[PDB]
């Protein structure tokens, strides 16, 4: 149910 | 600790919704608010299998809410730390999150309540209420970092308030927060400088605010629909931004434009946003807003 | 012998003005600092300083029993004056 | 990045030994200092420094959110290193 | 306010003795010590006509006792600050102060109990007990500034403990305390450097300790009898010091001599004093002393 | 009753 897809594992470009 | 509450004064009624690493329940709380026998509340918890990094975040949200007192910020009611599981008691937002509520209004929505989409007026109210809540946050020297419709909550009377302080950070020392390592970030809501340098400010929150407005006028449509995270990163970092949704009031279109200025110093402040809408708001606004408060000196 | 009597203490200087003061000189005046009364938390003080050209603000518990802390800041100020 | 990684932090150095360290050099090493873990209050740290040849001990609230404080001490240490 | 106690849990029985600006009562305290229904205690108070300076001192004693936990230091039990009069609850020293006790032993004493003067052995016990209490104090980085027989208390079992922390000061930062302005000082017990420069250290406390020993071996005779304060001031500042009382054991005479070295760094430390007496002490000593404690690292 | 006489109002000498 939680919008886990709204987050992306990342670091600044 | 002055916030500690006996686990006996708490009673879970039902489950409201699943969180990324915990479950949110509705329940009752006996004498949590002087003057009230029992108060219906929301109760956040952490799953046993939750990692320490998630436990710390969970404890962070509680921690920061302790210092807040704003009508447009979900309020902290109490905590139960004595013996697990740990419980964070906060005010119950009767109509859940704004995103979910906005989608209910889609005509095709299977859970469509019984009314049409928000009115220009209703939207302005939401916008001012959200901006007011953020202004308080900024005034207290905190950057939200995750402003989005899913994190905006709707009260029984439809008043919108800012919630979910997991990513919130204290920026009293520098006015900004810089994340260097990897981490889960809400990219579709992030400003260019944040995606590029990992720097968050009241200004990057303002960018997110513009996105929320878009969410509102599009009935929680998925931002940058089509593009993949990586594509969004590049698109935004290169000067791109969302299109105006269908029939979007141009007044709102103006705000979004101010919110998406490439240069963070070109974007407006939350106080400015409220100031721009102060006239066309519900009569009670001045009695509850941070804006019209004595605190706003 | 009192907070008010030290050169590094600047009473009600605004945080905004304080940052300006320690940054005028860019990374060259790295280390420069001032102590002021907090704008937000009343009664408390704040240490505003220049770190590699960037302004930083540190909340302190200051303003009796604070004499030795005053000595600490005086000594730092002493090293500064020698630049 | 972390307290342990700074040259001015000396972990479990005794208060007695810390005073000796900052006083070896008398009033000449005025300003020299070190940060250590408190011997009495556990979890807390102490700033031991030389003021005009006399040793002083300042109790601190240290050891997340302490990064800027770390910067502050590094900058003072930086001024020191230049003597 | 972790030490606060409901004024209702307190009941005054009788008056134990008058203090310079307050009254000390004996009383009962309900649930002040977990595991005990009611505990017999001593209760310190302040006269309404007491000056601010005296109120601060009164509050200072309470404040510093909060951090102490030593068998040879009168223990703080609780405080009642909510609404006046303010109450400081501490352990009951059944046999009152040492000075008064020592005078009872004078053969001529109208209130002579039923025993002879203390024995060499009994004196060494008192000395080590007092020295142990002071060592703890020093270890905690506090200088008493007013060590004297009137401020030493005697338990129901005759164990002597350090009391009255009105003039006590935290010296964690410099290892010394310097008083510059005027004030009421216990001159007859003060070291030379304290009379001259107003500087107090564990070394000046040691000088006072020597004076207590003299008090003990002279059965609380008034020190520097004859001389007036100003004379005492000069006398001591110029290298003078008390004479050995009658029949004073030489071993004790040695301690006094070490306590009255003119140069503070020539005097012994409280730990050293205990170390010098550790062997000839009651078997229980090692079980209670700070000296034989794990804390003494 | 209290040994008020054991104290003297004063300031350090020199
Ligand atoms: N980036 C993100 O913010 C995560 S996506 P999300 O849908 O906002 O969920 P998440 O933050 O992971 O969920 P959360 O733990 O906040 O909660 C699960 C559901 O519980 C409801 N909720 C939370 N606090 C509430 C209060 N005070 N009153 C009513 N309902 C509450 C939300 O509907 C959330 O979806
Ligand atoms: N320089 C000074 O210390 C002041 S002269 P003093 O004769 O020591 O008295 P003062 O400090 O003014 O008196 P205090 O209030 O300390 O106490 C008065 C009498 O009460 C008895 N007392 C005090 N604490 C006690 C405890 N914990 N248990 C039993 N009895 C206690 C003493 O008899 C003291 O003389
Ligand atoms: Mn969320
Ligand atoms: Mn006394």
């Amino acid at each position: 149910l939680p919008a886990t897809g709204d987050f992306m594992n990342m670091s600044p470009v | 600790d002055e916030w500690e509450v006996s686990r006996e004064k708490i009673t879970l009624l039902r489950e409201l919704g699943q969180g990324s690493f915990g479950m949110v329940y509705e329940g009752n709380a006996r004498d949590i608010i002087k003057g009230e026998a029992e108060t219906r509340v929301a109760v956040k918890t952490v799953n046993e299998s939750a990692s320490l990094r998630e436990r710390i975040e969970f404890l962070n949200e509680a921690s920061v809410m302790k210092g807040f007192t704003c009508h447009h910020v979900v309020r902290l009611l109490g905590v139960v730390s004595k013996g697990q599981p740990t419980l964070v008691v906060m005010e119950l937002m009767a109509h859940g999150d704004l995103k979910s509520y906005l989608r209910s209004l889609r005509p095709e929505a299977e859970n469509n309540p019984g009314r049409p989409p928000p009115t220009l007026q209703e939207m302005i109210q939401m916008a001012a209420e959200i901006a007011d809540g953020m202004a308080y946050l900024n005034a207290k020297k905190f950057v939200h970092r995750d402003l989005a419709a899913r994190n905006c909550m709707v009260a029984h009377d439809f008043t919108v308030k800012i919630g979910d302080f997991g990513m919130t950070r204290d920026i009293y020392e520098t006015d900004y927060y810089r994340k260097g390592g990897k981490g889960l970030l809400p990219v579709r809501w992030m400003a260019p400088e944040s995606l590029k340098d990992g720097v968050f400010t009241t200004s990057s929150d303002m960018w997110s605010f513009g996105v929320v407005l878009w969410e509102i006028t599009s009935l929680a449509e998925q931002p940058y629909q089509g593009l993949s995270n990586e594509q969004v990163l590049k698109f935004v970092m290169d000067g791109g931004y969302l299109d105006q949704p269908d029939n979007c009031p141009e007044r709102v279109t103006d705000l979004m434009r101010m919110c998406w200025q490439f240069n963070p110093n070109m974007r407006p402040t939350f106080l400015e946003i409220v100031n721009l809408l102060k006239d066309d708001l519900h009569p009670s606004f001045p009695e509850v807003s941070f804006f019209h408060s004595e605190e706003n000196k | 012998l009192e907070l008010s009597d030290y050169p590094w203490f600047h009473g009600t200087l605004s945080r905004v003005k304080a940052a300006q003061l320690v940054l005028a000189g860019g990374p060259r005046s790295h280390g420069l600092f001032v102590i002021r009364q907090s704008e937000t938390r009343p009664g408390e003080c704040v240490l505003t300083f220049n770190f590699q050209g960037k302004a930083k603000h540190l909340r302190l518990s200051l303003n009796g029993q604070c004499h030795v802390q005053h000595l600490w800041f005086q000594s730092v100020f002493d090293m500064l004056r020698h630049f």
